[PDB]
């Protein structure tokens, strides 16, 4: 959700959870 | 190359497209189910007359215009004409990806058609069956379908150009000492 | 590159786009005579339409072969799309 | 009245084999992610971003490489070139 | 060679007999006399073809 | 003999019920026979040597002793002998790599695998365009059946891809071969460099041949079928497809294209270099975002094939030698990597998603060592044939066009990136929670991997050992005035 | 021999009981075989391409016509075996496949009409032969008159074929009104240059070609093929196509025709694309027939077409017979019989056929790959010869369209094999009744021809060079 490249995929999901991503390191 | 008369040829195309669309509308009116009268044929035409007319204008006008501008006749003009025709037909989708897809793909198909000779039957005189073939005689110029055992090196230098191994003189002969 | 090109455009000019294209084209051609009830009447109308259209097309070709190319494109568009 | 011949005896289709213990503990979330990633072509659409990538990699980059490769064809010869000699042929 | 042509054509007949046995859901050697009959028949066809081809070559040569 | 050997086959089948021991024995005999042929092969001669003709009108079922040649011609020179040796080295390993994991309808499976191997081997013997094309196409239905019946979950789509893409390219090749047939009334490879077509017709014939090359190699942008087909294929299919079938395209460039269409090839070389550079760079970068092990390994082959193309179209002896050496080394190493991902890990865990795998070194140190060795071999570590092939291919490419080959030198880095990114996660870290401990690699798996590693090391330390079969070849196809 | 058989059969069948039907067919079967093997030697007459006009110049006999006659005899032998021999001896198969009393006579009369079309040297001969074949084919379509679909199909056939027969008659009479002649032999290069016959000759060509169902007049015949009993469909979708195409190939009245070029392109596109969404086996095979008709239509644009036409029509006939026989053989393994005239209707009913009969599916695979054109199967060499012919004569765009249509039609060809090699849950263990030895041998012979015929390619070309040059 947060970054431009995760947003650009929003049309590309249908019925996949739109997860807000968080870096595992943090 | 002497020019096409774009305006007159395109007007002819307009007439023919209008006629063909009218005929298609009449056939559409006769083949359909449900109530139909003599005026509903254009009402329930699906815009088919516009399809025919607009395609005719786009193709013929663009083809003649590109041919005159480049002063050539070849498959590229048909590529442009098909591009314009695909633009017209893809406008009906009302979507930009589909408009682009029609444009490029119709342009490519019509370029392929123009490259093969822009005909559906054959140019009989140019075909291999009606042409000089086999091995050429003593020192004749090689024609399109003919085969030789050795070509002239001057022809190779002209066609490929000099550089990256293509030379006017073989290397060992040129680097021989005296 | 991997999603938008390799699995985007390249599949569009490939299996996915060709599948969609052929689906619409095949549907249109088989439904060319879909809603009709009397096979006799419709098939007879088709033979009349074929004859008349071939005559007019050839007349156009005698005039100027370039003018007929858009008409054939439009006819193919009618049949398959 | 139209039935297959009574003479036919059909049994089940078993491929046989030894059922091994399940060495993998499947994660449904990972499987769903893998399915989404594997069949992305089924959901792709032409938007501004994906179209921009299409134009960069399938049109622009080939055109740059092609310009370079047709401009520089036959241009260089390097073998044994000495001082003052041109390394270019045109 | 005529002998090789006969062996090959008889092998075609053997293959026909084998495939017909298999399609009938029968064992390969179900009615072994059928192999002989099939081989002989297809060898006859191969012989006819060989003789016709030889005559054709003879004709092509005699016009020289 | 044939009658007696057929009786032997029939009785073995009656008593054992599994044909696989007989197939392993037949393939091992074939390898020994090819080695005997190599013993009796004259190297001081650029002429085809073990010639024979099939289906001549005078002897349709025999060998032709006639003064008119109207059958299909076969024979070998040094170039074809190289690839034939690779083929007969690989076939028994593709049988042995599926020895235990095929359980239902296994006789058909092994028959398909052996048939595909034999068809490829015959393809390398073909001496004319029609015989070559016939053996080129005949693999497609066998692969379709093999992938459809014995492939993984997505194997229907995969079988359809492997049939349809290859048919698509092959039909344009068929247009080219028909044009050659009707224009020259000859089709053989022995004297086809003696026919000089007009430059225009050359330019047209080249296009069909090169479209087929583009789909079979594959090259950008018509490569996207190969990851799917490799990923869903059973192991023997993947080994044959990566080790042998892709090499047919390089062989086709040398045998079908360069001797006949020399001038058109000169004219078209910059376009080839564009396509190959796109292949190398774009497919290498696309590999970085893959989540299937077998897909990653499959994507690696495409970039290496791009490097080989750049070598083989370089119009230099070094480039052609490098392309052939690269083809052979890839034929050693890529089947080994496919064995690891789709034969060892997949038979233990039945899954290919990268997220599930981590830290295999703890319970399987031997497999981790194999992974490390094969990874550094795959990215062209020196003393490996892969390095020799890539280095010579890049030399030839750089000479042919300094800018394009110079940029091509980035493949060293890009291949290192995708491969070592995979192996880093596979070997390092704590053992994965999602999988239970399994056996380390078995004796059979180690045997196959050892064969492949020793082969690549032997040609990596002394690549010159191939030269006695290839020194005519590195001069037969360059076009310099 | 044929006329004699028709007379004798009418008498014998008149004096015979309905239970003798199969026996009678068997008799005629062997009779035909004998004529093929004892009268074959007459090929010698045509050495060096000698042509004979016969019956006061009404008929023409050459090597081309002699070969077509042999092929039609072979096809009749194969198809009559399917009526004379029971697949199985159970009650259901008696109900599925029982020959009508007059069917054999109608087949022999139709074959006579076809052979007369092939040998026609005058237009009055052509029209009488065409009406003989057409009337016979209507009656063959109708003779299973308990079926609603068959009777409706026969009516549709009668009316569409009548309109096209009228078009053919009108073409012939316009030709007569221009030239005061009824024979194409009166056409010379000088006459063709001097007069515009193109409209007349193309009208004749189209009248003939719409009778075998090229696009855009394809749906009516496809409907008839779907709605006839399957053993009727095998006959009626092959024999007319052979007779009409052979006549047009031998007449060469449409060389470099623009109209025929456009219709051939349309036929290839319609045949390939329109087969894609079909779910019924007979509709799928009908679209396949349409595509192969387009392939052969291409050969009407050029001279010296004889080798490629003869090769293509022979291998296509073999493959058509093989695929229909395989579909017939698979009836025993399906769960659900749709009706007594078409026991199997949907492609999906073949699902898992490999688990019931593996070698039947191997036969199917060979035939399907031949239709696609994989070497070294016969279909590949047929397509190769056609490509050689058209590219020798400059038909470049059409060659590309041919390639595209081949690729597209491969999808619906592979549909059959795809469902046939999937898994099914309840598979066959044993069965006491075996399928007939005769029909299985015939099917296997066809499969073996498709597989290994290429071995004789160069020998065949050698013979062709002395009988057709
Ligand atoms: C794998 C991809 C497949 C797609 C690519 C195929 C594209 C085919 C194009 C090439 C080709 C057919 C070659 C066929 C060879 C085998 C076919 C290959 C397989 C086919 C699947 C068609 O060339 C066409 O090109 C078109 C332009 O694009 C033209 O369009 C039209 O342009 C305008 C009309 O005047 C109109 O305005 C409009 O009607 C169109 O605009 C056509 O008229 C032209 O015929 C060229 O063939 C021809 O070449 C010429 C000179 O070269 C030959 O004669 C030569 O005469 C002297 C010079 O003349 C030479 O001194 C002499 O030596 C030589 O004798 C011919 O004898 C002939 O042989
Ligand atoms: C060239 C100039 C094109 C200029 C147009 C940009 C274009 C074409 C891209 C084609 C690229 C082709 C490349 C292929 C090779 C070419 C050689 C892509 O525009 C895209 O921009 C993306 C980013 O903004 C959007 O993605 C996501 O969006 C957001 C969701 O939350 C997020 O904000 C974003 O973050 C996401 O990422 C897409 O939704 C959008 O389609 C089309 O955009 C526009 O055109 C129109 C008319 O058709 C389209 O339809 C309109 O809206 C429809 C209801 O909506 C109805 O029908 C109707 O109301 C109307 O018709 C729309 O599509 C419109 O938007
Ligand atoms: C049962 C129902 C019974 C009903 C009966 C009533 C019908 C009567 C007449 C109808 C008869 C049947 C009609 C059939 C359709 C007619 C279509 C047709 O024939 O192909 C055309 C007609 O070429 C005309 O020049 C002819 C052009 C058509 C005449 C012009 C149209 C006039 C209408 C005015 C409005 C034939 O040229 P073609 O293809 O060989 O095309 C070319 C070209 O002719 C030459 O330049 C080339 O040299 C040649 O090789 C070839 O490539
Ligand atoms: C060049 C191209 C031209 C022609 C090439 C075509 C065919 C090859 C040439 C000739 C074909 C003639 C072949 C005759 C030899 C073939 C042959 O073994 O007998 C038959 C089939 O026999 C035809 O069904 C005879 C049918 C003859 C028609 C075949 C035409 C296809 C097969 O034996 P089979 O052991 O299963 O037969 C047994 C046995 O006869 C019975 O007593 C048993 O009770 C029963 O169980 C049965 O299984
Ligand atoms: C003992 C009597 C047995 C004869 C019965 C024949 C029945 C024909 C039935 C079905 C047709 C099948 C194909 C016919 C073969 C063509 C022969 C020929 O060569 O065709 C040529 C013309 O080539 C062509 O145009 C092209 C033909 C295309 C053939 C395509 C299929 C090829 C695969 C066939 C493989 C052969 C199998 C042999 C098995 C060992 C005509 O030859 P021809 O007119 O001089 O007559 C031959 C002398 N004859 C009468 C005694 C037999
Ligand atoms: C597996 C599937 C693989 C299939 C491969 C793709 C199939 C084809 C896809 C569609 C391609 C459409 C091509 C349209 C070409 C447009 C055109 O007009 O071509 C004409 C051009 C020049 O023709 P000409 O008149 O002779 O000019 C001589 C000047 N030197 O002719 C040319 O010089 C060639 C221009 C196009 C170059 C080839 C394009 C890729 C093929
Ligand atoms: C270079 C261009 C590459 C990128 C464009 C690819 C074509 C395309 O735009 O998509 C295929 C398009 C239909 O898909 P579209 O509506 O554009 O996208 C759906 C959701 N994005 O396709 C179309 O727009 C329909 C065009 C069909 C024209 C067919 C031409 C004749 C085909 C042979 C007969
Ligand atoms: C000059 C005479 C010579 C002949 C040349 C004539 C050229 C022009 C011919 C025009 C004739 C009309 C052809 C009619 C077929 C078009 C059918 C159609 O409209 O389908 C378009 C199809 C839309 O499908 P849809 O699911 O809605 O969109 C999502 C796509 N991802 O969109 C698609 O899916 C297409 C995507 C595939 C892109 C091309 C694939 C390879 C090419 C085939
Ligand atoms: C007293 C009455 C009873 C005895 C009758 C006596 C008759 C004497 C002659 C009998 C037949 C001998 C000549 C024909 C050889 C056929 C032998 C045979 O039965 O089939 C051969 C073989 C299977 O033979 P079999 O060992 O029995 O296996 C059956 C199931 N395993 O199957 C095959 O090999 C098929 C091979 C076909 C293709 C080969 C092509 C290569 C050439
Ligand atoms: C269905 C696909 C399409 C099928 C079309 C092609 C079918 C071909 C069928 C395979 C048969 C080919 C192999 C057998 C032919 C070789 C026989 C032979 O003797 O070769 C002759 C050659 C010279 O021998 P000669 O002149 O007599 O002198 C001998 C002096 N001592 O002696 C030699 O030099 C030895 C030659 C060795 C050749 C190696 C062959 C390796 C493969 C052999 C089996 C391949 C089976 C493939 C099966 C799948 C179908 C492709
Ligand atoms: C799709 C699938 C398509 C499959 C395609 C496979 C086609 C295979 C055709 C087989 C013909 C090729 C055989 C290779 C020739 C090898 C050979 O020579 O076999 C020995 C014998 C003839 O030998 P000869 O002519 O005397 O020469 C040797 C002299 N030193 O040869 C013979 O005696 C004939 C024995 C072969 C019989 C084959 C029967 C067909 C198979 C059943």
């Amino acid at each position: 959700i947060r970054a431009s490249f995760d947003k650009a995929e929003e049309p590309m999901l249908g019925d996949y959870p739109d997860i807000d991503p968080f870096p595992a390191q943090l | 190359f002497h020019p096409y008369n774009t305006l007159g040829l395109a007007t002819q195309s307009a007439m023919v497209g209008l006629g063909a669309g009218v005929v298609a509308a009449a056939a559409r009116n006769s083949l359909a189910t449900g109530p139909r009268n003599i005026l509903t044929t254009f009402s329930k035409s699906g815009g088919v007359v516009t399809i025919f007319t607009g395609a005719s204008i786009a193709y013929v006008f663009t083809y003649c215009s590109a041919a005159n501008l480049r002063e050539r006749k070849d498959g590229w003009n048909h590529m442009w004409a098909g591009a314009a025709t695909g633009a017209v037909l893809g406008a009906r989708t009302k979507l930009v990806p589909a408009f682009i897809g029609w444009t490029v793909l119709c342009g490519a198909a019509c370029g392929l058609f123009g490259w093969t000779g822009a005909r559906f039957n054959a140019d009989r005189k140019a075909s291999l069956e009606q042409s000089p073939k086999g091995f050429v005689q003593e020192d004749a110029h090689q024609t399109f379908w003919e085969v030789v055992h050795r070509r002239p090196l001057s022809l190779t230098v002209e066609q490929l150009g000099e550089g990256r191994g293509i030379n006017a003189v073989p290397i060992a002969t040129a680097t021989e000492a005296p | 590159i991997a999603h938008h090109v390799d699995k985007g455009s390249l599949y569009r000019l490939g299996p996915v786009g060709i599948n969609r294209l052929l689906n619409k084209a095949s549907y249109n051609v088989i439904n060319l005579s879909s809603n009709t009830r009397s096979s006799l009447s419709m098939n007879s109308m088709l033979i009349l339409i074929t004859i008349v259209s071939l005559l007019l097309l050839v007349l156009v070709m005698n005039v100027n072969f370039i003018i007929v190319i858009p008409v054939l494109i439009s006819i193919l568009y009618i049949l398959f799309s | 009245e139209l039935k297959p011949s009574s003479a036919i005896q059909r049994g089940p289709l078993n491929k046989g084999g030894w059922d091994a213990p399940h060495a993998l503990h499947n994660d449904g979330a990972i499987d769903r992610y893998a399915h989404w990633r594997t069949f992305y072509q089924e959901r792709f659409k032409y938007t501004r971003a994906t179209g921009k990538s299409t134009l960069i990699f399938l049109v622009a980059f080939p055109a740059l490489i092609g310009y370079v490769a047709y401009q520089s064809e036959g241009l260089f010869e390097f073998a044994g070139k000495r001082r003052g000699e041109s390394v270019t042929t045109r | 060679a005529l002998f090789t042509s006969l062996v090959g054509a008889s092998g075609l007949g053997f293959a026909t007999k084998f495939l017909s046995n298999k399609i009938r859901l029968k064992p390969a050697g179900y009615y072994p006399l059928g192999y002989v009959f099939s081989g002989v028949a297809w060898a006859g066809l191969g012989l006819v073809l060989h003789n016709v081809h030889q005559h054709s070559l003879e004709v092509l040569e005699k016009k020289k | 003999i044939l009658l007696s050997s057929l009786y032997l086959f029939n009785r073995i089948l009656a008593w054992q019920g599994n044909v696989k021991h007989f197939y392993l024995f037949a393939s091992n005999l074939l390898l020994l026979f090819i080695v005997v042929l190599y013993i009796n092969f004259n190297t001081f001669s650029n002429s085809f040597q073990f010639n024979f003709e099939l289906f001549n009108s005078l002897n349709p079922f025999g060998l032709s002793n006639s003064d008119i040649s109207n059958g299909l011609l076969f024979g070998i020179d040094g170039l074809s002998l190289t690839f034939i040796l690779l083929t007969v080295l690989l076939i028994p390993l593709t049988l042995l790599g599926n020895w235990y994991n095929i359980n239902f309808n296994s006789n058909l499976y092994y028959t398909l695998v052996l048939a595909i191997g034999l068809v490829i081997l015959l393809n390398f013997w073909a001496l004319d365009y029609i015989s070559f094309y016939i053996l080129f196409e005949a693999t497609l239905p066998l692969l379709f059946i093999l992938i459809h019946i014995y492939g993984s979950s997505d194997s229907e789509r995969a079988s359809f891809y492997v049939l349809m893409f290859t048919l698509s390219g092959s039909l344009f090749m068929l247009l080219s071969i028909v044009v050659i047939s009707i224009v020259l009334n000859t089709t053989n490879f022995i004297n086809h460099n003696l026919f000089v077509l007009s430059l225009d017709l050359q330019t047209i014939i080249w296009l069909g041949l090169f479209i087929a090359i583009m789909v079979k190699t594959p090259l950008f942008p018509i490569h996207v079928w190969l990851p799917v087909v490799h990923s869903e294929s059973p192991l023997a299919g993947s080994m044959i497809l990566a080790g042998l079938i892709l090499k047919l395209a390089l062989y086709a460039i040398l045998r079908l294209l360069l001797p006949l269409l020399c001038e058109a090839q000169i004219l078209y070389t910059p376009m080839i270099y564009i396509i190959s550079l796109l292949t190398i760079i774009l497919t290498s970068l696309a590999t970085l975002r893959q989540i299937d092990l077998k897909v990653i390994i499959a994507y690696s082959s495409i970039s290496h094939m791009g490097i080989a193309i750049l070598g083989v179209c370089s119009n230099t002896s070094l480039g052609i030698y490098g392309s052939i050496v690269l083809g052979v080394a890839h034929g050693f190493v890529s089947p080994a990597l496919f064995l690891i991902v789709g034969g060892i890990l997949y038979d233990r865990y039945h899954i290919r998603i990268v997220n599930y795998y981590k830290g295999l070194t703890t319970y399987m140190p031997q497999l981790a060592t194999y992974i490390i060795i094969l990874s550094f071999a795959n990215i062209g570590t020196p003393l490996t044939g892969n390095f020799t092939g890539e280095f010579l291919s890049l030399q030839g490419g750089f000479i042919r066009n300094p800018i394009i080959g110079g940029i091509s030198c980035i493949s060293v880095l890009l291949a290192a990136i995708y491969q070592l990114k995979l192996t880093n996660k596979l070997t390092g870290g704590i053992s994965s929670i999602y999988m239970h401990r399994t056996n380390d690699v078995t004796i059979r798996e180690k045997f196959i991997m050892n064969i492949l590693i020793i082969s690549t090391l032997i040609i990596g330390i002394c690549p010159q050992i191939m030269y006695n079969l290839l020194y005519w070849t590195v001069n037969n196809y360059i076009y310099i005035i | 021999m044929l006329i004699l058989a028709i007379i004798s059969l009418i008498t014998f069948v008149s004096m015979s009981k309905l239970s003798d039907n199969r026996a009678i067919i068997r008799l005629i079967n062997i009779y035909l075989i004998l004529v093929l093997v004892l009268d074959s030697f007459l090929y010698l007459l045509f050495l060096n391409n000698q042509t004979y006009t016969v019956m006061g110049e009404l008929l023409i006999f050459n090597s081309f016509t002699f070969y077509i006659d042999m092929l039609i005899y072979f096809i009749m032998i194969v198809i009559s075996s399917l009526y004379g021999y029971n697949l199985y001896n159970n009650n259901l198969y008696k109900t599925l496949f029982e020959p009508k009393k007059e069917l054999i006579i109608l087949f022999l009369i139709n074959i006579l009409g076809a052979l007369l079309i092939v040998h026609s040297n005058d237009f009055i001969t052509l029209f009488v032969a065409i009406e003989l074949q057409s009337y016979s084919i209507y009656l063959i379509t109708a003779i299973y008159n308990s079926s609603y679909k068959a009777s409706k199909a026969s009516m549709l056939y009668f009316f569409m074929g009548g309109i096209l027969s009228i078009l053919i008659a009108y073409s012939i009479n316009t030709y007569y009104s221009v030239l005061n002649s009824y024979t194409l032999h009166s056409l010379d290069s000088l006459i063709i240059n001097t007069l515009d016959l193109n409209l007349i000759l193309i009208a004749l060509s189209l009248g003939l070609l719409f009778k075998i169902g090229i696009a855009p007049l394809h749906k009516w015949l496809i409907s008839i093929y779907e709605n006839t009993p399957i053993l009727i469909t095998i006959y009626i979708s092959l024999i007319p196509k052979i007779s009409i195409l052979s006549y047009l190939v031998l007449s060469n009245i449409s060389i470099n025709s623009l109209v025929i070029s456009i219709l051939a392109i349309l036929t290839l596109l319609v045949g390939s694309v329109g087969g894609l969404l079909q779910i019924k086996i007979k509709r799928l095979l009908a679209f396949s027939g349409l595509t192969n008709a387009g392939y052969m239509m291409l050969l009407l644009l050029l001279n010296n077409n004889e080798f490629s036409y003869l090769y293509y029509i022979t291998q296509y006939s073999i493959s058509h017979l093989a695929i229909f026989m395989i579909i017939i053989f698979s009836i025993y393994y399906i769960n659900y019989i749709n009706n007594q005239y078409n026991p199997i209707i949907y492609v999906n009913q073949l699902k898992g056929l490999i688990h019931d009969n593996a070698y039947l599916v191997l036969s199917m695979a060979i035939v399907v790959f031949s239709f696609i054109g994989i070497p070294p199967l016969l279909g590949f060499f047929g397509k190769l010869n056609i490509l050689m012919s058209i590219l020798n004569n400059g038909y470049y765009f059409i060659s590309i369209v041919l390639i595209v249509a081949s690729l597209i039609s491969a999808l619906y060809y592979l549909y059959l094999l795809n469902v046939s090699i999937q898994d099914k849950n309840n598979i066959l263990i044993n069965s006491n009744e075996t399928v007939s030895s005769v029909l299985s041998y015939i099917l296997s012979s066809l499969i073996i021809l498709i597989t290994f015929g290429f071995i004789y390619n160069s020998l065949i070309i050698d013979i062709f060079n002395v009988y057709f040059n």
